[PDB]
Parts: C-alpha cells; structure tokens; sequence
RNA sequence: GUGAACAGCCUCUAGUUGAUAGAAUAAUGUAGAUAAGGGAAGUCGGCAAAAUAGAUCCGUAACUUCGGGAUAAGGAUUGGC
RNA sequence: CUCUUAAGGUAGCCAAAUGCCUCGUCAUCUAAUUAGUGACGCGCAUGAAUGGAUUAACGAGAUUCCCACUGUCCCUAUCUA
RNA sequence: GCAGUCAAGCGUUCAUAGCGACAUUGCUUUUUGAUUCUUCGAUGUCGGCUCUUCCUAUCAUACCGAAGCAGAAUUCGGUAAGCGUUGGAUUGUUCACCCACUAAUAGGGAACGUGAGCUGGGUUUAGACCGUCGUGAGACAGGUUAGUUUUACCCUACUGAUGAAUGUUACCGCAAUAGUAAUUGAACUUAGUACGAGAGGAACAGUUCAUUCGGAUAAUUGGUUUUUGCGGCUGUCUGAUCAGGCAUUGCCGCGAAGCUACCAUCCGCUGGAUUAUGGCUGAACGCCUCUAAGUCAGAAUCCAUGCUAGAACGCGGUGAUUUC
C-alpha cells in the first residue's frame, strides 16, 4: 500500500515473510525477486515482516541481469501460493510464488506480465491491472 | 539494568485471578439502565448453546468493494425454549448498596424446577412449598400484604424465571433459575404485570427482535492445570535449554526480594466467566415451525437442525436465537442473552439483514447434502433400498 | 449463491467449502475437501477410482437416468 | 528364510517369562514422532534434526608427485505374472 | 656523504595462528560484513634445518561462501511410552 | 552527563525567533576516578536469550503557547511515563557502523535486575602454536585452538486447588476491598480547496480498511493419528486358501472425534471531575488585568459506567427442618 493505492486492502493471511524468493513475472528481465522488507508493517519484538498479495516490498534481485543486479528496488506480488479467503469463503491458492518489479510510485518497470494475477492486486494496482493477462 | 529491548506486556490484567468460576451459571452484574416510560419486558432471557453453521447474505454498506454482493458469515445457534416466571423479588436503595427485603412464590411448582432444592431428588418425601403453598386458599390474606410492600418500598423489581429443561434433548432433568429485572415503569405496574404471569410462560420473541444487538454471557471452557506458555502466549525459550523450556526464564529481579503479581504463571485456564458485547441477531426462529432453515430466497422446507443433528447435542424442536459471531461457552452449557445498555448506531447495529442461505449439512464429518431427499436424488437407489 | 462441481470427483460445493486451486497455465480446479485434493496432487487418474462419477459414468454404473428423445415422425400440420 | 553378508528382521532345537504393582492420562519432564507458506532471517557457529543412500546403465572438471581426485558433480530403471 | 657494529634481513612471505595504531588502504562476495578472499608494505616485533614458500592425497583439526534440506526461527500446535 | 544566572557577539536592522563566548551557580551516580567501611572457614565474576516493574532529563501519540509560523515542512517550550519504540549484515561484544520499514525506532534503575531460568562466544586452571623479552626455569588485558556449568522434597513469595468453626442444608442475591485496556496509521471525500503571484499546498466532520495487544470460539480451511477406522506393500511364521502373529506404533494413502492457528472466525462501552492553556465579571492600584472572592471551556490525565475475583471471622431474602 502507499502513495499509488487506490483503494484499501482487506487484511489477508501473510505467506511471504522476509527473504523469501519469488519468480519475476514480467518482461523486465528479472527472473527472481528476493524480499527484504515489507512497505507499511509494523513492528513487534522478533516478529518478522511478512508480504501477502497485493502488498509492496523493498526487494532486490538475486539472479538475473546484470544491470538490476546489486541493488534495491520496489516490487508488488502478484502470485502467493498460500491459500487465503475472500468474503465468498472460498480458499484459493497459486502453485508458486510471484513479483513484478516497480518503482515506488507503482509504475511498472515492464511492459506485460506472464501467468495470472490476483483480484486484490489488479484491483489495488490499476497499472498491473492494464498489463494483466489473467485476472482470477 | 533496562530491559534491552522494549515489548507489550503479556496478558490482560483486568481478568485475573484466572480462578475457577463459583458456579456454572454466569452471573449477570448490569442491567440496562431503566427508562420509566416503556410498557413492561424483560430485559435478559435465558437459553442453551446448541452449535454454529455458515450463512450467505448479501451485505448492505455503501462504500466498500463488496456492497450489494455475497459474503458468507459464522453464526452460532442458541436453543432457547420460553422460560417459565415463578415469582418477584424487590429490592432497595441502602448506603450500602441495594437489599432484598422480602420474595414472593407462585403456588405451584414444577417439578423440574423444584428438583433445583435438592443434591439427592431420588430419596426425598418432595416437602418443598407445602407449607407455603398453605399461604393461598386463603383470598389475599398472606400474601397481597406481602405485594402491598412491594409496591410501597423496593424502588428495583427482579423475577424469576426458571428453564423448561424437559424440552431439550439433555439429559439434565434439573431446571436453571435466574432473576431478570424488568424495565417498564411505575413499579406497582411492574409487580401487577408479574402477577397474572405467574405460573406462566414468556416466549424469547416476546423479549428479542430481529437485528438488535445484543450480549452473550456465559462460563467458559474448562482446560485443566495449564503451562505458562499456552496459559499466556509468551515465548518459547530456546532448544538447547536445560531443566525444560515450556516455562519462563526470569520471573523477578532480586529485588523486591518476591515474584510480583504481575509475572505469568502455571495454573488454572478456562471456566472463568466471560461477558461478550455486540452481537447481531440474525434470525429469530418459531420452535412449532418447520421450514425453519428456509428463507425467501431458498424456499425448502427443512429445519434448522443439520443432518444427523447438531453433535453433542441433538435436535432444536423447541425455540432458537441464531447470533452471528462466537460466544463464550462451550454447547451443551447454559448461557444467558442481555440486551443491549446503550442506544449503538455504529452505522452496523442498524443494519437490516435478509438471509439468502442458511447451511444444513452434517458438522460429522464432511457432508456433501442438504437434505436426505436430495442425497437420494443425487446417489440413486442403493442396495440398502428396496 | 452459485454451486459447483467438485473437478475430480464432481461432487457439488456448496459456498464457503472446499479449496480452489490456480495452475501454472491459468486453469482453475476446484476440490471438494481434502481427500480430493490430495489424490489430485498424488496425479491420479480419475477414471481408475472406483467412487467418482467419472468412473462411473466410464463403467456405466447406476445409469439408469435420461433415456432418450422423442421426435415426432409425421407431417407438421401446420 | 530374506538378504552380498557369523549386517538388520522372523522362525526350529535349547533356555527364560526375571526387573514392586493397581487406578487415572493435569503442568513441567526423559525417549520417540509429525507439521500449511517461507527456508538459517535464530544462534558466536547449520548445535540438533532433515535431505542423499543398495544394485544395473550413461557421464565425470580444476589440479597432480601421473599412482589419484572419483561412488566427483549430474541423470534413467527397480514389483508381479 | 657520514657515525657505528662481527655482520647490518639476502632469496622469499605477510594486518598470516606473528601488526599495538587497526574495523590498515584498494577490489570482490552482500541491500548492509570489525568476518572470508585477492592485492600494497620503513614489517611495534615476518624470514631460512629456531627451517622460508608452494604442494596431489589424507584430517571426528580451525574458518568463509553456494545448492538441496529441514520447527533453529516467523509461531507455535498435536500424538505415543 | 544534565540545567541555570550576566551579556561581548551571530542572526539583512534586532541580544534573548532561535543561538551564545569570556565568567559564574547548581544537580546525578547509568562512565571513569579517590578511599578501603562490610564479605577471602567463598554473596558464582562479562555478555546474549526470555520476563515483570519503576524513573523522566519526552522520540511518537493527546491538548496547548512562541517563531526570522503565507501554506507545506520545521524548531523552542508547557501539562503529560497511559500506550509503543523494530527486522537484519560485522564483532563475545557494552558501545559502534550501514541496509530497510515505521508515527518513532528516547535515555536509564532494579546486587553494572536476571546461571538451583538457559548458553558458555570472552574472561578465568592444567595441553598446544606464533611474536617480543630472558643464557635458563619462565612472563605478556599480545594473537589463535580444545577445554566436567551440581542439588529443591524445607520456610516464605506467587499461580492455581481443599477445608473445621458461626443450629443444619439448599437456592437466589448485595458489594467493602483489590485489579483493569485498548493503541496507532493509511486510502476515498472534504480538496487540488484554504493560503500563496508562482512553485507548491492543508485542517474539522463522514466512509472503508489496516498495525500492536487482549478475551473467546471451531460453521469453513490447514495441522496432528493409537479411532490402531479402512485399503495397499516387504520379510518371516501358522501345510495351502480364508483369517491372523511378529518387525519396541513395520512402512505408505486416506482418515472421523478432540485439540489447535492473525495459518481460521467473532468481539474489545459512555458520563463526570480536572492539568497546561484561552476566557467572563472585577478590585487591589477611581484606569487596566484570567485572580485576590466567584465562574466557563478544556488531554491518551483522574474517578465513575462496564469487565474479573468476592472478605473462607462483611451482609440480606426464601424452602425444609428427623420419634421409637
Ligand atoms: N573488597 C575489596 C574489593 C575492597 O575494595
Ligand atoms: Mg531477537
Ligand atoms: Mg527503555
Ligand atoms: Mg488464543
Ligand atoms: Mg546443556
Ligand atoms: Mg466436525
Ligand atoms: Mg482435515
Ligand atoms: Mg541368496
Ligand atoms: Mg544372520
Ligand atoms: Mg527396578
Ligand atoms: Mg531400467
Ligand atoms: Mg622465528
Ligand atoms: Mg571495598
Ligand atoms: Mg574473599
Ligand atoms: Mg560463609
Ligand atoms: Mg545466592
Ligand atoms: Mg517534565
Ligand atoms: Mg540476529
Ligand atoms: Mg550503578
Ligand atoms: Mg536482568
Ligand atoms: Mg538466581
Ligand atoms: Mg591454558
Ligand atoms: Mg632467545
Ligand atoms: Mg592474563
Ligand atoms: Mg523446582
Ligand atoms: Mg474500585
Ligand atoms: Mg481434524
Ligand atoms: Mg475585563
């Protein structure tokens, strides 16, 4: 959440605590994310930050191109793996983990994204939303 | 020297001493404070928990993304068939504090109710009331004396009522008994209305209303001696821990030279007694009606009781109140329903609420059937059929 | 409120239960409870279990549903 | 008998049935285990545990005292009739 | 050029288990490293059988990083004797 | 380490918006010192982990005053310790230094809180290596590696748990006393508004959520398997089949009930009296002034409402009170 969320975020399980890799779903030409830190939580004694969909983390870039490499840069999930539950009482899940790489206003550093995205997330970030594919 | 780095203190100290409750029946300390103006009622009824179910309504709140569309929600059920009022009580105003000064008995009692006066029922010559009961058959003498005083003394009206155990699929036998403080006005109104209501009947509808908020009291679970760590959710120490790690490292500096009050502790958990506030009714049910678990919206006639019935429990033949949310107390455990003591707008207390759904499928297991009609219908003819 | 079909046994899912669950590819499955979910993740096939409708409607068990369609063989009179 | 095997497991001949017991199954313990998502972020430190593991076929680097490294690494198969 | 010694550390090597200042200076590993590694050396106080420098193989020796793995941890829960 | 008094100057002018030299008055024992009063027939001596409470010399949150406060941002100060003050790389580290979130990552005490609560990295025996010193035995808060961490059943404190005695027993009650709890942020709208030439750029009310903590609950999802409930599989034994034993619960899949998770769901109240401050009337002092009498409004403050126990020597109402 911050300065581009349009909207609220209903609060929902975390799964992705800090350190945690993710694929990178986009074109950018990042093939992982590794999380760092989480934008806007809290702060309790050994608690460790943790990210759920929608979210937007500090993350840095593990393995990829060279030019993204060594350096800091915000990320938004779009994929989780953890089952969560919306209003309807249904628990759903991805088979894996993902992020697209973003800059700290939510403009997306690519151009379209690969696999689905979730509601939350394309009702949250309207940018994302345009360059998704599949909304679930 | 300071505590290296600062953290929220552990537990809640206005709940202590976390002792076993004196009785099973929680006791209510406040009622609503009393408008002189409205026709007489109750203002608390009593009932046993029965289980919980799933609803689908569709939500009523402009400005959130899911205004006019589906939720699903956790309800519990109360089975709570109309108690029976025997008896008023008074009492008034001392510097310290409010006394009872006198108590009036209908003529007859039940039996269900006078098995409450007894630890061994079985060997008894049932000498309960005979002589009170002597009082009447006589018009008035001994006892509109007795209501003459009420009215002239006793600023605060109680009754007592007492649960139709009987009609519940327990195996308890022995009545609850409870005072509940009426709320009309002009007492001497109150005691008239209490009068031609003995011996008599008081349906929960008479006392509830559809999407009023409303407060569950009632003793809670029972665990047994439990371990600091469960007991208060503190930290686990580390593996490698000599003399066990399900405890607490430091419990006092040197000095004061004693462990403080404040220091979690192994003991008791559970079986207090909790008071939980704001709950919405979501429906109020008819026991001498089917299609209870119907709504506009489904239209099936089926009771509210899931299939193969509510487990540790059984049917709700009789009366129910049906509350979204969790509420102290274990089923089978009795509970006592309190309205609300202030005027709560919330922009949610008021909120009407229309089912569309209600769920009856077993809670034994994972049930896949609404209904044994329907489960026939989806699994054909078995061997078991002719 | 809408029911589903359970995606491996075809069971129906009432609201609020079971599990969902996205694939890679975007294909959305559906379960009932866990048992079918995890015979789903164990890949087994669904027309070798002995209780699913797909089994049964592969091995013409308890068929005895829809018969046939009646349409009329004669002039329209119209 | 299984099995490469005086490995581990079951049995035949032979020998024991000895170790204070009975009733319940709170906390904390000793011994044995399992945990969704993340995967060492805990801690001085991967301490403890887990992962690989038999046999047949393929493939096997730097370096070197040319003998080794080497089961390097990394893959595929294993029942019954 | 000069004082002084018997001679004035050569070949080599290094913030090394030997360097107080020192978390030396530069580079790499990380988002961040008093740690690790590669270089530099007026080296308090390295250095030649007091043996100097490498070295394949070996080590229940000490140390750093990576992959797999996992209740060490986020954050605890349950079962058996 | 912290706070004052005077005022040469800084601050476009102007001492005190904010700073403040030369001087000078104080407070603390969380630094390091001085002495050696208690303990050497022994008080277990660093740090880290966990846990409770207290102080204010206040980082944020509440309410206000001032500015070189146009708005935004910021600085100084007052009442205020109720609530919170983190996740990590390096080091045993106190401390220190960088990454990052956040409203904030304030300073300290409790025998430098805390080893019959843990660990033993350092220190702190005996082994060993290196450098310097010594001819030598050997020395080095110089470096490195390996090095046994004992006992609770007593009394007290605390958490829970019984219990004689008040004619007996049972039910329904009152409330002295003790404890107390909720906290903070974001988005939309207000509003691209107020202010400002512009660049920039608010706040009150309203709506939806979210962070930390607490009390419950299991309808749904997940976990746990001795339900040894069902099925499968390996070795061996009962002549074979069927049906079974053994492999310290043989292994694998599913697995009801119970327990349980911010890994699931629900819930966390409104009145009065005040601090700082701003005022009214009005003398002292024929004027003037919030003050002297009197009085109004006011904070996360205090006390109430509400919540938890219920004095086992605090109390009330009611039923029944034994015969050979
Ligand atoms: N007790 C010692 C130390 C003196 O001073
Ligand atoms: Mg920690
Ligand atoms: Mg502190
Ligand atoms: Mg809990
Ligand atoms: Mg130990
Ligand atoms: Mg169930
Ligand atoms: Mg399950
Ligand atoms: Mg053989
Ligand atoms: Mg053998
Ligand atoms: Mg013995
Ligand atoms: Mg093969
Ligand atoms: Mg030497
Ligand atoms: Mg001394
Ligand atoms: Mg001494
Ligand atoms: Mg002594
Ligand atoms: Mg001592
Ligand atoms: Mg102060
Ligand atoms: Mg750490
Ligand atoms: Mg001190
Ligand atoms: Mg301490
Ligand atoms: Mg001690
Ligand atoms: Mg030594
Ligand atoms: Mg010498
Ligand atoms: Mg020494
Ligand atoms: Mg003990
Ligand atoms: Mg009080
Ligand atoms: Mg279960
Ligand atoms: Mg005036």
């Amino acid at each position: 959440s911050g300065n581009g969320a349009q909207g609220t975020k209903f609060r929902i399980s975390l799964g992705l605590p800090v350190g945690a890799i993710m694929n990178c779903a986009d074109n950018s030409g990042a093939r992982n994310l590794y999380i760092i830190a989480v934008k806007g939580s809290g702060s309790r004694l050994n608690r460790l930050p943790a990210a759920s969909l929608g979210d937007m983390v500090m993350a840095t870039v593990k393995k990829g191109k060279p030019e993204l490499r060594k350096k800091v840069m915000p990320a938004i999930v779009v994929r989780q793996a953890k089952s969560w539950r919306r209003r309807d009482g249904v628990f759903l899940y991805f088979e894996d983990n993902a992020g697209v790489i973003a800059n700290p206003k939510g403009e997306m550093k690519g151009s379209a994204i690969t696999g689905p995205v979730g509601k939350e997330c394309a009702d949250l970030w309207p940018r994302v939303a345009s360059n998704s594919g599949v909304v679930v | 020297s300071h505590r290296k780095y600062e953290a929220p203190r552990h537990g809640h100290l206005g709940f202590l001493p976390r002792k076993r409750a004196a009785s099973i029946r929680a006791r209510v300390k406040a009622f609503p404070k009393d408008d002189r103006s409205k026709p007489v009622a109750l203002t608390s009824f009593l009932g046993y928990k029965a289980g919980m179910t799933t609803i689908v309504r569709d939500l009523d709140r402009p400005g959130s993304k899911f205004h006019k569309r589906e939720v699903v929600e956790a309800v519990t059920v109360v089975d709570t068939p109309p108690v029976v009022v025997v008896g008023v009580v008074g009492y008034v105003e001392t510097p310290r504090g409010l006394r009872s000064l006198t108590t009036v008995w209908a003529e007859h009692l039940s039996d269900e109710v006078k098995r409450r006066f007894y630890k061994n029922w079985y060997k008894s010559k049932k000498k309960a009331f005979t002589k009170y009961s002597a009082k009447y058959a006589q018009d008035g003498a001994g006892i509109e004396r007795e209501l003459a005083r009420i009215k002239k003394y006793a600023s605060v009206v109680r009754v007592l009522v007492h649960t139709q155990i009987r009609k519940t699929p327990l195996a308890q036998k022995k009545a609850h008994l409870a005072e509940i403080q009426l709320n009309g006005g002009s007492i001497s109104e109150k005691v008239d209305w209490a009068r031609e209501h003995f011996e008599k009947t008081v349906a929960v509808d008479s006392v509830f209303e559809q999407n009023e908020m409303i407060d569950a009291i009632a003793v809670t679970k029972g665990h047994g001696f439990e371990g600091v760590t469960h007991r208060w959710g503190t930290k686990k120490l580390p593996r490698k821990t000599h003399r066990g790690l399900r405890k607490v490292a430091c419990i006092g500096a040197w000095h004061p030279a004693h462990v403080m009050w404040s220091v979690a502790r192994a003991g008791q958990r559970g079986y207090h007694s909790r008071t939980s506030i704001n709950h919405k009714i979501y429906r109020v049910g008819k026991g001498d009606d089917e299609a209870n678990g119907a709504t506009s919206f489904d239209r099936t006639k089926k009771t509210i009781t899931p299939m193969g019935g509510f487990v540790h429990y059984g049917e709700i033949k009789n009366d129910f109140i049906m509350v979204k949310g969790c509420i102290p107390g274990n089923r089978k455990r009795i509970v006592t329903l309190r309205k609300s003591l202030y005027t709560n707008t919330s922009r949610k207390a008021l909120e009407e609420v229309s089912l569309k759904w209600i769920d009856t499928a077993s809670k034994f297991g994972k049930g896949r059937f609404q209904t044994p009609a329907e489960k026939h219908a989806f699994m054909g003819t078995l061997k078991k059929d002719l | 409120m809408k029911v589903e079909i359970d995606s491996f046994s075809g069971a129906k899912i009432y609201p609020g239960r079971g599990t969902l669950f996205v694939r890679g590819d975007s294909k959305i499955f559906r379960f009932q409870n866990s048992k079918s979910a995890s015979l789903f993740k164990q890949r087994k096939n669904p027309r070798r279990i002995a209780w699913t409708v797909l089994f049964r409607k592969h091995h013409k068990k308890g068929i005895t549903e829809e018969v046939a369609k009646k349409r009329s063989r004669k002039t329209v009179k119209a």
